[PDB]
């Protein structure tokens, strides 16, 4: 199927390495050489992982071995077997998975471009979800090399894989001070403020009060200019979006990926350079 | 190799627009708009004019006073001697009541401070929601800013008016410093259970977690498409184009289902609100309700369950 | 401003007035409590 | 929470509460997200999801009028649209195939360089007169005190050689930001619109390379019908054109490179 | 003894403004008063009056 | 007081005003406060007579 | 500005009257004060 | 002294900017102060005197 | 600036009167509170 | 100033908005840093010695 | 710059002067200042 | 004055008012850096030693 | 400045705003840097050492 006017774009071709072959649509997807594979491992994953609710801890019979989402949980193989291919049952099917979801992600990723091509438009969104991706490696990957241990990872617990933080984070005690976790923090809430302001102020431009025109730019630029004094702008928006998420992802990424390999002391400590400065 | 529109190249200047004018009632705007080439290698380089009625000064005043306090106060800690005020910074801060005067005006010293400087950025905050409603429609605006600044502002009375008090504790409401604040989130994360386990902050995350996910998307997708015009989404809103074309159509052949250059608008103004909301909410439940919501959890089948590596023992047991 | 001289005071009074009514009321209010439980 | 039911206090009931008319806002959104493009056109393929209902779960919303400004029609959604053409024929009759744009695509007008038909009315500004205008009319403006000014800038196409030059960068009178730069080309001797968005500043060389289209097609871009300013019709006619250029102007690009 | 000049205000002021907007101050201020009388100064409610509400309700 | 009066020819009169008047409601607010906190709490503390000590005990 | 001497003058006295009328509620909401509970 | 060549100080600083530059500055300072000597020793809403009309009428 | 010579010195004079009306309103107040409570 | 007589010049580049006004202010705040830098350790005439006798002496 | 020779000794002079106005103004602070507590 | 001889063509290339307002802070700064700096563990001339003790003798 | 000969060539290709100014900045954290670094620890003439404490003889 399409939409009302999709009908008119689905050009030929376009694809990137590859997949004129496949160039073609299901549904309201385009495959092409990326949603092709992405697919493979999503099920060789959402039902691999199948087999892992099915295993669970001990064994398929375990009495601790259930299937509640809330509890369910793949668990990453032992530090002990390092960078090494693990028994699937004590951590390598982890491993494959994760393996998989690399890719997936990956694909999705890439595939996204050859439609961004296709639509001939601007490749702003991958390359922001490209951050996204990474943040998954440099926090499951680039880490846990650091660490000489794949296990050294973290969970694909529903809820389990919170702990998995609490604990690594603990393990700093007030994580809180860790200098990017403050900023990386900072983005995920300045963004989670402009986004609950452009995203509002549009819907209340567009659908302004009773018996009134669809305003114009000519409030906008002024709306907040009125209020706090200035406004960034129109264009503006949905520039400091991308940058504040853009930069809160790849903060955080930054935040984690220091945190051991490149420092082992309580974080809190860490913010002592500043006391012991030769001033105060 | 296409200009992707990062910072405005080439700029332009006209005049200093005061904005549509205001009826019978909102005061003469006021300040002598100002341009900074800089800030405006991103966005709207003019500066000001700004608005500032009753509640607009009236608030500010509100405001600059607590400022004025849990900043005074903070300073007479490291006994007024700056330097250190300098050094020992982003740990200063000024707590509340103790456990004592729960709720009782506490004196001049012990936490009294706090609580006076508290109000005045209760009100403030609140009456700044005002500068808002009011300064909103008086533009022929709707509001939904004024709403979604309730879910935030409630949120807050979620850490203070509503539960610190309505728990007897001049002590359960956040302190006010940036370490000392940070440390009230680990606190509370402690005296309670933990709230990983509390769903309506595992909850409230995954929304941070949206508008950190989307507004970053159509953040990118209008950029991705602004130059037919997305950026313009205005009127995109009312008469669609190649902008929403190309777009939506994007998701379309990527998630499958899409929407509209309105639409999304929408989920922005909603995951954000639904954020906020989901805050205060667990801060709420989690005080006088559950007290440990790790219990709750696996009370509820929630709480995972591993094997047993280590173990300990129990003094107050065997002893 | 937006008004002119009779028209506005005619609010003036009109209003002033009124107001006195919950001064008043305010009064009644601050008055039979004061009878009721002593503050201070 | 999988199983079925254990526990039972207050608290856990609200979770369900929020986690209920989340579900029902949810579909909120979803008529809200149908308004315009809906309903769907072809049956090349049905609606993947778990309820396969008739045109999408949410019952099409109903229509909104939007009161437009000053001087202007009044526009809905939904609002039932005209079919349009394809100028292109399907490389396969299978459904989900790609259509190629018969003749020349660089103005086929086809996908990456297909637009619709916006009204064919100037866009105007808060009072009247049209937001977007050449630098003409835009005569009390001025080039950012330090940026180097475009007028003058000889444009360059992605293969390089020249393509005419410009003139006037059409300002506009909403935010002092340049939108369009007219662009006198060589070979019409015309005046072609550039999109910024489309042009890349060079500010070493006086340049501004546009890798989008070849220094030729700067003749076939969509002629303005007035200098003066330029309609939203327009406004999307001549950027949909170089937009095509990303998939056209070399058969390299369009085609895969591995 | 001042009553008298003041009335030309109003052409000066809006109404409107000054009216709706004391309207809430008035409503604000008095809800923020039991406030503080409330949480500090007496609880006329579980203050004096047999505060055996509930030990002789509960009971 | 004669000449001050003048005034009014540089400084919009409603300005003043509507500064004047939030300043003296954040301070009033305030005072109470920063008295009622330390000075004499006349509101709860010594008098009447304590309905609830000698009462609800 | 914007006003002229004549306009102007008079505003000075009309809120000069209600100004000190504040000095005068204030200094009776004090005086009666003191007498209540002698402060310093 | 300074005033007769002082009146030429305004015809280069507008009455404006020190008209609201002073008035921000005397009630910010004059508040940092009974403020910062509150603080201090001598204090006087709680610190001593007149007799203890509270822990004499309290108790 | 904005203005002549005129202009100027007229509003210095009276200006100046203002300002020692505060210096002598204010150390007038100092002095009080000096006899009452002795700093230093 | 035997020297300091040949600036006259200076006010040209240094315009006297932007030097008369900045410097004002430069004063009106360390006015305050210094009182505060000094009232912090040095000697608190506030709290450093008599009279503080009242605070104590006539309190209670 | 936008000044020319001849006004750019008299800002220069009037300036000049009240500058000397606070140096005596306040070297006279810090005499009083020593008098009473002596530093170092 | 070894360079400082020809040293004079430094005007040119340097703005004027650029390097004028810059030394102008940077020696503002400097300066009460190095006396924040050294008055914090040097010599703390404030509350370090003599002449009376203010404090210790008079509070108590 | 035997390099000179050669070395007069640079300049066309590095602006001298652009270097002159930059390195000016260099040279001024560089150095305060370094007084940091060194001061703060190999020897902090300062509050180290001699010649000898002045306010803590002169406080007791
Ligand atoms: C121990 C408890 C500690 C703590 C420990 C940690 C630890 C430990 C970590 C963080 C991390 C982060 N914390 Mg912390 N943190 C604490 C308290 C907080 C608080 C708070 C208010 O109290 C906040 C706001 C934060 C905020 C943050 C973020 C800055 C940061 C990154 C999150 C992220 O989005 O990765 C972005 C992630 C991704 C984009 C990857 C997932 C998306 C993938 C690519 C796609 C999935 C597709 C799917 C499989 C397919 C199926 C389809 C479905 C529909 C989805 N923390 C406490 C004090 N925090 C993490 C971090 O820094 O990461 C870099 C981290 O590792
Ligand atoms: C503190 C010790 C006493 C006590 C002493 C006092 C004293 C003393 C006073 C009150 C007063 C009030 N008390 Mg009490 N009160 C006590 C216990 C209570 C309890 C309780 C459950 O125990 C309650 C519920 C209340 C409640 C109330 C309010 C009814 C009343 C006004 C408050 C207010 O801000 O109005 C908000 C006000 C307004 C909006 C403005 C006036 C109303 C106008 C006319 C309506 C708007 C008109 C508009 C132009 C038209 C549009 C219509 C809509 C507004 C849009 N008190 C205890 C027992 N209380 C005050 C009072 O009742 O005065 C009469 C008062 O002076
Ligand atoms: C501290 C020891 C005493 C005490 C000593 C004092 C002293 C001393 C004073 C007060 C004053 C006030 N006290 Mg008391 N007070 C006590 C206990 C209380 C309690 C209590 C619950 O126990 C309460 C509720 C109050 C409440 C009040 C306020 C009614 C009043 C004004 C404050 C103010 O500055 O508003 C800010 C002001 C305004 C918003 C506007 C000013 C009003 C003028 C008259 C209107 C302007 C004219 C305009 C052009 C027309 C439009 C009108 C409106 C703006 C719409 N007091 C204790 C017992 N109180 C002050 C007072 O009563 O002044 C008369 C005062 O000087
Ligand atoms: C600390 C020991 C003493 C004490 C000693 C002193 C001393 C000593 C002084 C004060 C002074 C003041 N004290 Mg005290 N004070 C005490 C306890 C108190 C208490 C209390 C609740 O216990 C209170 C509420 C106050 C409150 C006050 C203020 C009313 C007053 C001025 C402060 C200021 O910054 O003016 C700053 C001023 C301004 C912002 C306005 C600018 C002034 C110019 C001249 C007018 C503007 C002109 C304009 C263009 C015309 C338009 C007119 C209108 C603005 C519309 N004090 C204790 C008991 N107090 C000061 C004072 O009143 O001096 C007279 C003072 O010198
Ligand atoms: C340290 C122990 C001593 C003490 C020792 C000293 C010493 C030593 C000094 C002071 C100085 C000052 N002290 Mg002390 N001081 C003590 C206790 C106090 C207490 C107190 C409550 O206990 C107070 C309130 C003060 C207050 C003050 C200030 C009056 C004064 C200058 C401040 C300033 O920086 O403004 C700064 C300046 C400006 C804003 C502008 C520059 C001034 C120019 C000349 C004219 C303005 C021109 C303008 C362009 C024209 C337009 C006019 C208007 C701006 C519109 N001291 C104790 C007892 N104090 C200083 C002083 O007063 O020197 C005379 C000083 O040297
Ligand atoms: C560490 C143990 C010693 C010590 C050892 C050293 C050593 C060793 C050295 C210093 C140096 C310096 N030390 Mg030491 N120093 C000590 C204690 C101190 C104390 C102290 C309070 O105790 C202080 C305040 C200082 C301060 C200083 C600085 C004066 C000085 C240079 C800084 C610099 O990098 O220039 C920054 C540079 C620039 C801004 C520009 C580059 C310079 C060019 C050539 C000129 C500019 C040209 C321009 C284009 C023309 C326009 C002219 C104007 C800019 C308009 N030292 C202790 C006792 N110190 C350095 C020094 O003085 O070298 C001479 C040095 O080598
Ligand atoms: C700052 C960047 C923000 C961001 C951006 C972002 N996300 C994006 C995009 C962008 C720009 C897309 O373009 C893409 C999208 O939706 O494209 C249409 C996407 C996307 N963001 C997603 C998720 C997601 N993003 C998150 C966060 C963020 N995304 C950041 C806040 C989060 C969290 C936890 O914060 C999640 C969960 C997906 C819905 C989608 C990418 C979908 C995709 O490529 O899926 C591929 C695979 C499958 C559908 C099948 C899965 C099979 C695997 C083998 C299993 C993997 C298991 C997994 C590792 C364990 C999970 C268990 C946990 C509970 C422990
Ligand atoms: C999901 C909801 C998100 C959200 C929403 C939200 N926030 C909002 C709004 C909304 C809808 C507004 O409408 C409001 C806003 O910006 O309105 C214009 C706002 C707002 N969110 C703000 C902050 C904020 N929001 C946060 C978060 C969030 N807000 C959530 C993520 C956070 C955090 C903790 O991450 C912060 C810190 C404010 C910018 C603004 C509300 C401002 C307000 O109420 O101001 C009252 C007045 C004052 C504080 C007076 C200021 C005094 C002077 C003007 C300044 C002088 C200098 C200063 C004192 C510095 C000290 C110097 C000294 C030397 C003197
Ligand atoms: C027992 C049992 C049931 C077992 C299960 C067994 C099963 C089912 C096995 C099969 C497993 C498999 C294969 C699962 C995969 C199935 C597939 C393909 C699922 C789809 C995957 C997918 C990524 C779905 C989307 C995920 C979601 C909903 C993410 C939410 C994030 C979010 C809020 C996105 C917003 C989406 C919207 C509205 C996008 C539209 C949109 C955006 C974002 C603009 O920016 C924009 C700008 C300008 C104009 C228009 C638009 C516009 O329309
Ligand atoms: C000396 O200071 C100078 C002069 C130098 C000026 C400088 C000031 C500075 C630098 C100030 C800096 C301040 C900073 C850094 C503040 C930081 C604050 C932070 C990080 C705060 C974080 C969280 C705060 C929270 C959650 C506050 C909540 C407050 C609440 C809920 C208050 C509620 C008050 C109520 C409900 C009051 C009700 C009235 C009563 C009590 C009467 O009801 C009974
Ligand atoms: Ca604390
Ligand atoms: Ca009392
Ligand atoms: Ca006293
Ligand atoms: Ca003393
Ligand atoms: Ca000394
Ligand atoms: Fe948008």
């Amino acid at each position: 199927a399409m939409l009302s006017f999709e009908k008119k774009y689905r050009v030929r071709g376009g694809t990137l390495i590859g997949g004129d072959l496949f160039d073609f649509w299901v549904g309201p997807f385009y495959v092409g050489f990326f949603g092709v594979v992405g697919f493979c491992f999503t099920l060789l994953g959402v039902l691999l992982i199948v087999w892992g609710a099915t295993i669970g801890p001990t064994g398929p019979t375990s009495d601790l071995q259930t299937y509640n989402l809330w509890r369910i949980s793949i668990a990453p193989p032992d530090l002990s077997y390092g960078l090494r291919m693990a028994p699937l049952t004590e951590g390598g099917l982890w491993q494959i998975i994760t393996i998989c979801a690399a890719g997936a992600f990956i694909s999705w990723a890439l595939r996204e471009v050859e439609i961004c091509r296709k639509l001939g438009i601007g490749f702003h969104v991958p390359f922001a979800f490209s951050f996204a991706i990474g943040a998954y490696l440099v926090l499951v990957f680039v880490r846990p090399l650091l660490m000489g241990a794949w296990g050294h990872g973290f969970p694909y617990g529903i809820l389990s894989h919170l702990d998995w933080v609490s604990n690594v984070g603990y393990q700093f005690l007030h994580f809180h001070y860790n200098p990017a976790h403050m900023l990386a923090i900072s983005f995920f809430f300045t963004n989670c403020l402009a986004l609950s302001m452009h995203g509002s102020l549009i819907l209340s431009v567009t659908n302004p009060q009773k018996g009134e025109p669809v305003k114009t730019s000519e409030h906008e630029n002024t709306f907040f200019r009125d209020i706090v004094g200035y406004s960034i702008g129109a264009l503006a928006i949905h520039r400091l979006g991308l940058f504040l998420a853009l930069s809160a992802a790849f903060w955080s990424a930054v935040c984690i990926l220091i945190s051991g390999p490149f420092w082992t002391r309580g974080w809190p400590e860490w913010w002592n350079w500043w006391l012991e400065l030769p001033l105060w | 190799p296409e200009y992707q529109n990062i910072f405005t190249a080439v700029q332009v200047r006209a005049p200093a627009y005061p904005g549509v004018p205001l009826p019978k009632g909102n005061l003469p705007r006021i300040g002598r708009p100002i341009f900074s080439y800089w800030l405006g290698k991103i966005g709207d380089a003019q500066i000001g004019p700004i608005y500032l009625g009753l509640t607009g000064t009236l608030s500010i005043f509100f405001g600059l006073v607590a400022i004025s306090i849990i900043g005074f106060n903070m300073l007479a800690s490291v006994h007024w001697d700056v330097f250190q005020f300098l050094k020992h910074f982003f740990w200063l801060g000024l707590e509340p009541p103790p456990p004592q005067y729960g709720l009782r005006i506490p004196p001049l010293s012990e936490g009294g401070w706090w609580l006076m400087a508290g109000l005045f950025l209760t009100l403030s905050i609140l009456l700044w929601w005002v500068r808002t409603y009011k300064r909103a429609e008086a533009l022929g605006m709707s509001q939904h800013l004024s709403w979604a600044f309730a879910a935030a502002i409630f949120f807050y009375l979620v850490l203070g008016f509503i539960r610190p008090v309505m728990m007897g504790s001049w002590a359960k409401a956040v302190p006010f410093g940036i370490f000392p604040h940070l440390d009230w989130t680990a606190a509370f994360s402690i005296r309670y259970g933990n709230l990983y386990y509390n769903p309506f902050h595992m909850l409230s995350i995954a929304f941070l977690y949206g508008s950190a996910l989307l507004f970053a998307m159509h953040g990118a997708t209008i950029l991705s498409v602004s130059r037919f015009g997305g950026d313009r989404e205005i009127d995109q809103i009312t008469h669609r184009g190649t902008a929403a074309e190309r777009a939506a159509l994007f998701w379309r052949w990527t998630m499958g289902f899409n929407v509209t250059m309105e639409s999304i608008h929408r989920w922005a103004w909603w995951c954000a609100v639904l954020t906020v909301i989901t805050a205060g909410i667990g801060i709420l439940l989690s005080g006088t309700v559950v007290d440990n919501w790790y219990l709750w959890a696996v009370k509820h089948g929630m709480a995972p369950a591993y094997p047993e590596v280590v173990t300990a023992v129990n003094p107050y047991e065997t002893a | 401003t937006g008004l002119t001289d009779d028209e506005a005071k005619e609010f003036h009074a009109i209003f002033m007035q009124s107001m006195y009514a919950w001064f008043g009321l305010v009064v009644i209010a601050h008055l039979l409590a004061w009878l009721y439980r002593p503050w201070l | 929470s999988a199983g079925i039911t254990h526990y039972i206090d207050a608290a856990q009931i609200t979770i369900w509460a929020f986690w209920l008319f989340f579900f029902g806002l949810i579909i909120y959104l979803r008529r809200e997200d149908k308004r315009e493009g809906y309903p769907l056109d072809s049956d090349r393929t049905e609606r993947s999801g778990g309820r396969v209902k008739v045109v999408g779960f949410p019952d099409l919303p109903d229509p909104k009028t939007f009161v437009l400004p000053h001087n202007g029609g009044t526009v809905v959604a939904p609002r039932v649209e005209a079919p349009v053409a394809v100028n292109a024929t399907p490389f396969s009759p299978a459904p989900g195939s790609p259509l190629v744009p018969n003749g020349d695509p660089m103005l086929s007008g086809f996908g990456p360089a297909a637009s619709p038909d916006r009204p064919k009315h100037c866009d105007l500004t808060f009072e009247g007169l049209p937001k977007i205008v050449p630098m003409r009319v835009a005569k009390e403006f001025s080039i950012a005190e330090g940026d180097p000014d475009p007028r003058g800038m000889t444009v360059v196409g992605l293969d390089g050689e020249v393509a005419g030059t410009v003139s006037d960068v059409w300002v506009d009178r909403s935010e002092p930001q340049i939108r369009y730069l007219e662009v006198e080309v060589a070979a019409n001797k015309k005046k072609v619109l550039l999109p910024i968005g489309f042009s890349r500043f060079d500010k070493k060389a006086r340049k501004v390379k546009v890798d989008a289209i070849k220094a030729a097609h700067f003749a076939n871009v969509p002629t303005l019908s007035n200098p003066d300013q330029v309609t939203l019709y327009e406004e999307d006619k001549v950027c949909a054109y170089y937009a095509g250029g990303k998939l056209y102007a070399t058969a390299e690009r369009a085609g895969p490179l591995l | 003894t001042m009553n008298a000049n003041l009335y030309k205000i109003w052409l000066i002021l809006d109404p409107r403004r000054v009216l709706v907007s004391i309207v809430a101050f008035q409503i604000v201020l008095g809800l923020l008063i039991h406030m503080i009388v409330l949480s500090t100064d007496l609880n006329w409610l579980d203050d004096n009056i047999p505060v055996s509400y509930q030990a002789l309700g509960k009971k």
